[PDB]
């Protein structure tokens, strides 16, 4: 829905320092690198101010604290902390914006979801019929889309397709028509996309429903 | 929070400014304390306010600096931390997060903490044990007590274990009011109103809902925040997740 | 055999009223301190060469330590230069030839190589920080209650010193390694501090954390050497407290780093029962959990006595209160029967936080005599980290 | 398997020895064979075509194999003509070749200790029951 | 990992199970019970009034018949089924049998139904080991302790509950004839057993006295302090 | 209301009620302890002499012609000969550390002196060989083998005659009778795994083996074959092997092999595989020379290291019977003050499952409490009572409100 | 750990899965039943409150045992249907065998009995819920009796269970009333301990139950208070609370 594009467009934007860390990659394994990871990258952002740090799929490492009983959770929880502690702790960081996409919400632990940690809980909903429009003419817009192509049609139908799917009901079109040797994109090739893109359930077992 | 900042600076201050009174009454210097409680209370708040007026050497050991992948590099490191802290000494060691380190003792094994257990274990005689330690006074901070092991909360180390709890009306009025000095706000904008839309509201989300009220006016190309503004902004901060299913919220009746 | 380098612990006034006796005494002791530094600062000032002069130019300056390897000839020997390689050196007349043993380190001659010296007291600074030489201020008397517990470790690490005659005599090796277990907080090492202040032999201490390094070698090495200074420095006590932290359950580990702590751990197993029997060094061991340790670290032959300390007993932790408030100022109204009834599981280090309480709550109210009230808030104000922790009302 | 720590120093080896099975190719006089006994820990690097290739698979003795495998490592010793290299086989499983020799050298040693020259199959039997470390103990609950 | 099943022999022929339900008991109250010449006086200490809850329900010596009496310890679940089973069972004895029960045979009940509750998987013992003292065997006391396992034993007195041990260990000090020969020195007897409370505060003890061909007598809160006074005043000799 | 003590409270907390001698009394103290800090101070720096021969053997003289004459040489080991033309052979030498080197001799060393890989002398200048030089011996390995053999003999070590003698029939019997084992074809089993609970007698059947062994016995410590640096471990283990193989008739006991014999996994980024790759070097050493191994969990071992081509033997040092338990008690109540009438077999059937080390505390601790009190023979009332604080104390809970079921 | 079944006794002697029953009942609803003589009540919560519920039970928390009984419910909802089932069947079975009401302590005694055999008989899982019942019988009068899913049960005076049962029973202790507990004072009171146990606060009427049970003409009638007169019972508490703020 638009969480990690977002981000892009902010670093393609910023004048400050912009540092994108995935949440996989603060789980390395030799206990004391990961949280050791998470404070060079917050120091880093420290010494090149100002400075925003992305840090994508946070659910990974930082999901609601609890009773570990192995070095395994112990060590993830010791991440979360070590984030906590660097987002807010005794050490105040100035000009140093954070950034943080989930797509859980709940799992997160309720100090993360703090007002002085993440000030702003932005939602990215499922595109409505008039963000769906938006998103077909924004990705359509450089697409060499044939006159007899009305997108009205598509962003009308009820299906809930998220942005990505719109990027792929656009990008499977326009290779439906590559692959005819065709130069514009047709409606047929359209409406034959948008059949492939919405039946994901496809497999299902026909007995959950 | 003006009873726990005085029960901290009976620890901090009054047995370093005046250790006349502790020796002539005949009881032991206490050393360390522990702040548990809700997260966004001032339990790193009242370290850094501490920090401010101290006049002594305050080292700050936060979340998991002491957890080295070589083995046998914690507990030095924890050593010479008390080292340091002894040569500049009379000193304050600030522990927050002290979850990342000081856990409950798992079993060893396969699937155990071992090394992260042992530099708690130095870090446990430390505090309290063979070499007696002078004028050192630790101040780790936590938000869940009860994963802390018994011998790391056991007097001796943990003099004090002040609870931050979540601040009440006549409290959180006050956050509110301190949270807001430099906010231009308007006339008839009832802080207590407010502070009563808000029933446990941690602390941090109390400066929450100022900063987001401000935001509102921001987004408006103002300077003054009204009533509404901060009353459209308590629901924003304060929002709530709920069950959203009724066959599991009527799973007890 | 070095003997004994027990601390220095300078004598006790036991007047503890601040009262004339109790300045008389340690003006005593000022004196006799004063006469001592007159005695060495007058020996300097009053105090006012041509055999070791020569011994000292061809020496010269600086002066390299090697490991001996092989003694080649009478003249000649192999040493190891400090970085691992090995030259063919030359030893020099004022070398002593007997002290000279393979392995020991050896003094050479900077410009040209030769063995010029001998350098033994050669200890890790890690293991000579491990000597105790300043003795902890406890006593034996400064604990309450635990006289079960204190004949059991002063048999093992005070008698067979004092009293050898009566093991001898009888036919009995004397216990050599104890372990001290129990909940935290109930005088475990206070009986170490107050064993160091009461022993006449060296007493090496070590958090059992000192002993794990990162290198691969250094590890078992260090607690070898710990273990031969303590073999060296005649009768000696070693004590290891929080042995959890190196000496838990031997498991297959599929980590490296754990790998050497069991390998380190099975040289302190060597250290105490393997093939060469220890010599008259006797170990302390304190743990908070005696059921993680391996059971071949608590086995006996390597600890014989496993020492017990439970939660204080109701008349323990009526002693422990006096011992605790013997430097307080207690009102006539402060009966502490009334804080040790209770059937909290008070330990010592919790009966002297209640004092310590208790006293700043005085300071609270402006007063330097605690009263009852003091006591019974501090006891609430103290009593933390524990909650109230049962089960619920299903036995009658 | 690959993992600066200490252990560049046998990867190189190990990569000159890449180098070296796909410098030379096949049909020459340089067939390389390989042997370890556990293939997990191996780099699949080292087994990738024109490298070692062609893993010949040992399994654990079966039980006729193992009764040949007792065989063979008892000729030198005088072993008497009425043993049941069969019923051995029966009696032995999940054994190893190594310890299908350890209990003809077990069996030998407990002839000794019997005071025998040629080993009955009991010394047989008390062989593969020591190659285990079990001790026969008659258990009265049986009968 | 010989400890999670009921039928199950550690290696040291240990029922392991078993062992914990004798847990059960040493967690609950302490009750005492001492066999007189003519009066068989069982108390009960640690009453732990909630200051709230009327003391009708929280009841925990019953008699079992008109002429038998047993207090418990561990946990009271059990206990109300191991009350209401031996009930039924000396009412069917009686049915069966004219003459009724005697203090032995509905001990050996007792020791079987909870056998047969620790002999098999899925059925957990009653962790309750009860003192069954009465009159019933016309004419001469006898006094029984069970056990949660399933054992039964007759002793001259008893001690259950937390604090059986030291209870028990002051008991066999001061148990002698002389002590036995009056039926006031009987339940003062009891009076001293059960002044070792956890608190000893006096006014948590409850006795109650069957003798011979009597009915069972709970002690009122008028002549237990009245008693309590009296065991006082004879203590009052020390001074 | 926590009120602050403010500076005329603490003046008045400070002054009122003061002892008047309490002033002086800590200034007192102060001066004590800075007096003694001084003091020690003052004479903290002793004397650390450095090993100087007396006076009367000394050369000086000729010690300053020695230093100036003499050169220090580099120790060299001779990798290759090139043999050029057989008459400048130009050797390649290692220095070691330094590098690799290709030199000539000096002319004072004979070109037939210098053989093939033994060790050879060069100067810090050109690296000519300039004196050959024996072979490397460890100054470890060679404190490695015990020079004085242990007083404990094979008539200590109770309750273990069928394992003493499987342990005999592979240790002393092959290196004392090699006639019995070569009539029947049998190979010596080469190595045993001595393995059992802790306490159990492993290490005490190595002393004895080492106490009546006729042989050159070698302890391998364990702890020195984990070296820092890389490599050191293998060397060393093929230096003690080698060193073995030179003697005749030689015993190794690698005591507590769980220190460099654990079970192989691969731990690269890391010096795990550095004992590991010793390990494998050891095996490779293993697969008249006779090998000894204790371990108390010998489940830890690698498979490969357990196979009988390696350790053919392995002996289970088992809890002793109560036939042994007895044997055990006699063995250490012999030096023992006791009354004769002790029943030692009544005392084994009160330690079930015991060790026979356990025994042995049974026995000390009987002492200690007839040492408790001023008894000069520790008679059978006090066995017991060392009996129930020994084992009984930490065998099991096994309490008498619990133990009424058993009769 | 030894809580996989419920018939596992711990080496303490606990039986973990019973604890795990009965610290479950923080979970359960709010019911209490204050002092009171010549009656007896219980003040239930409905949690759920949504306005989509429509209301057709008007006792979804409030269940009448006999013609002399009433209990509320505290647990699992399935538990608690299946625990009033059984509770009426053997009143009913008691009413037809001795053609006499239960007489209250028997019938809580029947359903604790039942409740142990399922902590003790293993494959059924112990009855996570707790009920208080209120009851009039010949022998002692109104008396109120405390539930428990361990099957232990108690006389009580002024109890509660459920959501800050901690916080209900302290505030009860705190001006617990002995003998002079009329009806309108138990009610009062009632409604007082449920302002602040209850975290929402002017206590709505929808979202509060009371039921009371009184001893009218020999008939036992037990009632439940309509939304009108519990309406008039919040607003004399509240015109009650106003008068206490004269205090500043
Ligand atoms: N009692 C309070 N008074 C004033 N401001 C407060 C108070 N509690 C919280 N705040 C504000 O909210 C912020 C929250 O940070 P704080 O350090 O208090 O968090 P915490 O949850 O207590 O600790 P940690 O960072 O260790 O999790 C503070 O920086 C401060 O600005
Ligand atoms: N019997 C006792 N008499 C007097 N003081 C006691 C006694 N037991 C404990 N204490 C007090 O307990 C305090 C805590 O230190 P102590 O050495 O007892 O800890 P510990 O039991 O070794 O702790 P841990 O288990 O955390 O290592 C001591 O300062 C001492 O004053
Ligand atoms: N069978 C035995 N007969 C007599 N004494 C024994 C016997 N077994 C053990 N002991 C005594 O117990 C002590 C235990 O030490 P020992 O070296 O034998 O232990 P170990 O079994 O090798 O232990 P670990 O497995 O911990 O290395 C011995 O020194 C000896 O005094
Ligand atoms: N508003 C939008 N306009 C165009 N493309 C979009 C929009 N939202 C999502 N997408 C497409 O969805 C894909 C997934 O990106 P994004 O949603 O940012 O990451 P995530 O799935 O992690 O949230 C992108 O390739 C992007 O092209
Ligand atoms: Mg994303
Ligand atoms: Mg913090
Ligand atoms: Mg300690
Ligand atoms: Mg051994």
């Amino acid at each position: 829905c638009g969480k990690t594009m977002l981000a892009k467009a902010v670093a393609h934007h910023t004048t400050a320092a912009f540092i994108r860390v995935v949440g996989s990659e603060f789980v390395q394994k030799y206990l004391g690198e990961g949280p050791r990871m998470v404070r060079d990258v917050f120091r880093l952002a420290k010494e090149n101010a100002p400075a925003i740090i992305f840090i994508d799929e946070i659910d990974a490492i930082a999901t609601k604290r609890f009773d570990a009983q192995t070095g395994a959770d112990r060590e993830v929880q010791r991440i979360l902390l070590e984030l906590l502690n660097q987002m807010d702790g005794f050490d105040q960081n100035v000009n140093v914006k954070v950034i943080m996409a989930t797509n859980r919400a709940d799992t997160l632990d309720p100090a993360l979801l703090r007002p002085g940690r993440l000030d702003r809980k932005i939602e990215f909903p499922l595109p409505d019929r008039r963000q769906k429009r938006l998103i077909f003419s924004t990705i359509t817009s450089k697409m060499n889309l044939s006159e007899e192509v009305d997108l009205e049609d598509y962003v009308a139908r009820p299906d809930k397709i998220s942005g990505a799917d719109i990027n792929s009901i656009c990008q499977e079109s326009g290779m439906l028509a590559v692959r005819e040797n065709r130069y514009i994109v047709l409606a047929k090739d359209f409406e034959k996309a948008y059949k492939t893109v919405i039946k994901k359930d496809e497999q299902e077992h026909e007995f959950y429903k | 929070l003006d009873k726990q900042i005085k029960e901290i600076k009976e620890v901090i201050e009054l047995p370093v400014k005046h250790p006349e009174l502790f020796e002539a009454l005949g009881i032991a210097q206490p050393k360390g304390v522990l702040l548990y409680g809700p997260p966004g209370t001032g339990k790193t708040l009242l370290a850094r306010a501490v920090a401010h007026h101290t006049d002594c050497t305050f080292i700050r050991v936060s979340g998991s600096e002491l957890v080295q992948k070589f083995i046998g590099e914690g507990a030095r490191m924890v050593r010479e931390l008390f080292v340091m802290a002894r040569e500049h000494a009379p000193s304050i060691i600030f522990m927050d997060e002290i979850d990342s380190i000081g856990s409950s003792r798992l079993e060893g094994g396969s699937g155990g903490d071992s090394e992260v257990q042992r530099t708690m274990l130095e870090l446990l005689n430390q505090l309290d044990g063979f070499e007696a330690t002078k004028n050192i006074k630790v101040i780790m901070a936590t938000n869940r007590i009860d994963i802390l092991d018994s011998a790391l909360l056991r007097p001796g180390r943990i003099d004090r274990k002040i609870e931050f709890p979540p601040p009440n009306e006549e409290a959180r009025l006050d956050i509110l009011k301190i949270h807001s000095r430099k906010m231009n706000l308007t006339r008839g904008i009832n802080l207590r109103k407010i502070a009563e839309l808000m029933p446990g509201a941690s602390g941090a989300e109390v400066k929450g809902v100022c900063t987001e009220a401000g935001m509102y006016a921001l987004r408006e190309r103002r300077v003054h925040v009204t009533q509404e503004d901060f009353e459209m902004a308590v629901a924003k901060v304060m929002q709530k997740d709920s069950e959203k299913n009724m066959s599991i919220k009527k799973l007890w009746k | 055999t070095k003997g004994p380098d027990a601390a220095s612990k300078l004598p006790l006034v036991t007047p503890h009223t601040q009262c004339r006796l109790k300045l008389l005494k340690l003006e005593r002791i000022k004196d006799y301190l004063l006469m001592e530094e007159e005695f060495i600062r007058n020996q300097e000032q009053m105090k006012p060469e041509e055999e070791r002069s020569k011994v000292d130019d061809l020496r010269g300056t600086p002066m390299s330590v090697g490991t001996l390897e092989e003694i080649i000839d009478d003249n000649h020997a192999i040493v190891s230069t400090s970085v691992g390689s090995e030259h063919y050196v030359s030893i020099l007349s004022f070398v002593d030839k007997d002290l000279l043993e393979p392995g020991c380190s050896v003094l050479l001659n900077h410009k040209v190589h030769a063995v010029i010296g001998v350098l033994m007291d050669d200890t890790d600074p890690l293991v000579t920080v491990m000597k105790v030489e300043k003795a902890p201020q406890e006593t034996y008397a400064d604990i309450g209650g635990l006289d079960n517990q204190i004949q059991e470790i002063k048999e093992s690490v005070e008698l067979p010193l004092t009293h050898p005659e009566y093991y001898e005599e009888m036919g009995i090796k004397p216990p050599k390694g104890v372990i001290l277990y129990g909940p935290p907080g109930t005088g475990k090492t206070l009986l170490a501090k107050a064993v160091a202040n009461q022993t006449s032999a060296t007493f090496l201490r070590v958090v059992g954390s000192e002993l794990i390094q990162k290198y691969l070698g250094d590890g078992p090495k260090l607690v070898r050497e710990l273990f031969r200074v303590a073999e060296e420095h005649a009768p000696s006590i070693v004590f290891i407290d929080e042995i959890d932290a190196i000496g838990t359950k031997r498991y297959d580990s599929n980590s490296g780093g754990e790998r050497e702590i069991q390998r380190t751990m099975l040289e302190l197993l060597n250290q105490l029962d393997g093939f060469d029997s220890r010599g008259d060094v006797k170990v302390i061991m304190a743990t908070n959990r005696i059921e993680t340790l391996d059971p071949a670290l608590i086995r006996p032959g390597r600890i014989d006595r496993k020492i017990e300390f439970p939660l204080p007993d109701e008349k323990t932790k009526k002693r422990i209160f006096q011992i605790h408030t013997s430097r307080m100022t207690l009102a006539d109204d402060v009966t502490l029967d009334d804080l040790i009834m209770a059937k909290d599981d008070l330990s010592g280090a919790d009966i002297k936080a209640i004092c310590t309480e208790a006293g700043l709550m005085a300071l609270r109210e402006r007063r330097m005599k605690v009263t009852n009230e003091d006591f019974k808030k501090s006891k609430e104000n103290v009593l933390y980290k524990k909650q109230e922790g049962t089960p619920e009302g299903l036995y009658l | 398997k690959r993992f600066k720590a200490g252990d560049r120093e046998v990867q190189r080896t190990m990569l000159e020895l890449l180098n070296q099975l796909d410098g030379f190719q096949p049909n020459t006089q340089v067939k390389v064979i390989a042997a370890t006994n556990r293939v997990d820990i191996l780099d699949p690097a080292l087994l990738r075509s024109g490298r070692l290739d062609r893993k010949i698979e040992f399994p654990m003795p079966n039980e006729e194999a193992r009764a040949r495998i007792m065989q063979i490592h008892s000729r030198k010793m005088n072993v008497s003509p009425d043993v049941n290299y069969e019923e051995l086989a029966r009696c032995t499983d999940d054994f190893n070749g190594a310890q299908c020799k350890a209990v003809c050298v077990e069996a030998g040693m407990i002839a000794l200790r019997r005071g025998a020259t040629e080993l009955t199959h009991e010394d047989y039997m008390e062989g593969i029951l020591e190659v285990q470390a079990k001790k026969k103990a008659n258990l009265q609950y049986y009968a | 990992s010989y400890d999670r099943a009921i039928t199950v022999f550690s290696p040291d022929g240990h029922l392991f199970q078993v062992e914990y339900a004798q847990e059960a008991v040493k967690k609950g109250s302490t009750a005492v019970g001492v066999r007189g010449r003519d009066i068989v006086v069982l108390g009960v200490e640690k009453k732990s009034v909630a200051k709230l809850q009327d003391e009708r329900t929280v009841r925990k010596i019953c008699a079992l018949d008109d002429n038998v009496c047993m207090a418990f310890a561990g946990l009271t679940a059990d206990a109300r089924i191991v009350i209401n089973r031996a009930r039924v069972e000396c009412q069917s004895h009686r049915l069966t049998v004219e003459d009724p029960v005697t203090v032995e045979y509905i001990t050996r009940y007792i020791a079987s139904l909870k056998q047969r509750y620790t002999q098999s998987n899925g059925r957990r013992p009653f962790g309750i080991s009860a003192l069954i003292v009465g009159f019933d065997f016309d004419g001469t006391p006898r006094l029984y302790q069970t056990d949660p396992s399933g054992t039964y034993h007759a002793w001259k007195a008893n001690a259950i509950g937390r604090g059986a041990k030291s209870v028990r260990e002051f008991l066999e000090k001061n148990y002698t004839d002389e002590a036995i020969e009056t039926d006031d020195l009987t339940i003062k007897l009891v009076i001293k057993a059960l002044l070792e409370v956890v608190q000893s505060g006096g006014k948590n003890i409850e006795l109650a006295v069957m003798r011979r061909d009597q009915s069972l007598k709970i002690l009122n809160p008028e002549e237990i302090e009245k008693y309590v006074a009296e065991i006082e005043k004879e203590k009052e000799e020390n001074e | 209301p926590i009120r602050a003590l403010d500076e005329g409270d603490i003046a008045l907390l400070k002054t009122y009620g003061q002892s008047t001698y309490s002033r002086q009394i800590k200034q007192v103290e102060d001066d004590i302890q800075q007096l003694l800090k001084k003091i020690n101070e003052l004479t903290g720096i002793k004397e650390s002499d450095t090993g100087l021969a007396p006076p009367a053997l000394w050369d000086l003289a000729a010690d300053k012609q020695t230093l100036q004459s003499e050169q220090p040489l580099q120790v060299a080991r001779c990798t290759k000969i090139i043999n050029a033309d057989s008459e400048d052979p130009k050797y390649i030498i290692n220095v070691k550390q330094f590098a690799k080197f290709v030199v000539d001799l000096s002319d004072q060393v004979a070109p037939t002196d210098i053989e093939e890989g033994m060790r050879v002398g060069v100067d810090r200048n050109k690296y000519q060989i300039h004196i050959p030089l024996p072979p490397k011996i460890d100054p470890t390995v060679t404190m490695m083998q015990v020079e004085e053999k242990p007083d404990v003999t094979y008539s200590d070590v109770g309750g273990c005659k069928e394992q003493i003698e499987k342990l005999r029939e592979v240790v002393e019997t092959p290196l004392l009778h090699p006639e019995r084992f070569v009539n029947l074809g049998i190979e010596p089993p080469k190595g045993v795994l001595l393995f059992g609970p802790p306490g159990t007698g492993k290490t005490l059947c190595a002393r004895a083996v080492a106490n009546r062994t006729d042989a050159c016995f070698i302890r391998v410590i364990g702890s020195e074959l984990v070296q820092k640096y890389v490599g050191e471990g293998a060397r060393m283990v093929r230096e003690l092997f080698e060193m073995a193989r030179t003697k005749k008739a030689c015993l190794i006991f690698f005591d507590e092999i769980d220190a460099i014999g654990g079970a192989r996994f691969d731990d690269g980024a890391g010096g795990d595989n550095e004992v590991q790759r010793t390990m494998l070097e050891l095996i490779n050493q293993l697969d008249n020379i006779k090998v000894l191994m204790a371990t108390n969990r010998p489940d830890t071992l690698d498979p490969a290291l357990m196979r009988p081509g390696r350790l053919d033997r392995k002996i289970e040092f088992s809890l002793p019977d109560l036939e042994g338990r007895t044997h055990i008690f006699k063995i250490h109540a012999r030096s023992m003050s006791v009354e004769r009438d002790i029943r030692f077999e009544l005392l084994a059937r009160l330690c079930p499952n015991s060790t026979g080390a356990e025994i042995r505390s049974v026995c000390t601790e009987a002492g200690m409490f007839a040492i408790r009190a001023r008894r000069k023979i520790a008679t059978e009332k006090d066995f017991l009572e060392a009996v129930n604080k020994v084992i009984k104390s930490y065998a099991k809970f096994s309490a008498t409100p619990r133990y009424m079921t058993y009769n | 750990r030894y809580d996989s079944r419920t018939t596992i006794f711990s080496p303490e002697g606990r039986l973990y899965q019973v604890e795990y029953a009965m610290e479950a009942i923080g979970h359960a609803g709010t019911c209490l039943g204050i002092l009171a003589n010549d009656g007896v009540l219980l003040a239930a919560e409905r949690r759920n409150i949504h306005k989509l519920l429509d209301e057709v039970f008007f006792s979804e928390k409030i269940y009448k045992l006999n013609e002399d009984m009433a209990c509320s419910v505290a647990g699992i909802t399935s538990d608690a249907n299946v625990l009033t089932n059984e509770l009426r069947l053997i009143a009913q079975r008691y009413l037809l065998q001795y053609q006499e009401p239960i007489p209250c302590e028997q019938l809580v005694t029947a359903l604790c009995d039942i409740k142990q055999a399922y902590t003790q008989f293993g494959g059924k899982r112990p009855f996570g819920v707790s009920l208080l019942y209120i009851g009039w019988d010949k022998h002692y009068g109104f008396q109120l009796y405390q539930s428990d899913p361990s099957g232990n049960y108690g006389g009580w005076k002024a109890t509660c269970i459920g959501n800050n049962s901690a916080a209900a029973v302290s505030m009860l202790k705190q001006d617990y009333k002995e003998g002079e507990m009329t009806l309108k004072s138990a009610l009062a009171l009632a409604i007082k301990v449920l302002n602040k146990t209850m975290d929402v606060s002017k206590l709505s009427a929808e979202k509060v139950e009371i039921a009371t049970l009184t001893r009218e003409n020999g008939k036992t009638v037990i009632r439940v208070l309509k939304q009108k007169e519990v309406e008039q019972l919040i607003k004399k508490h509240e015109e009650e609370e106003a008068k206490a703020e004269r205090e500043k």
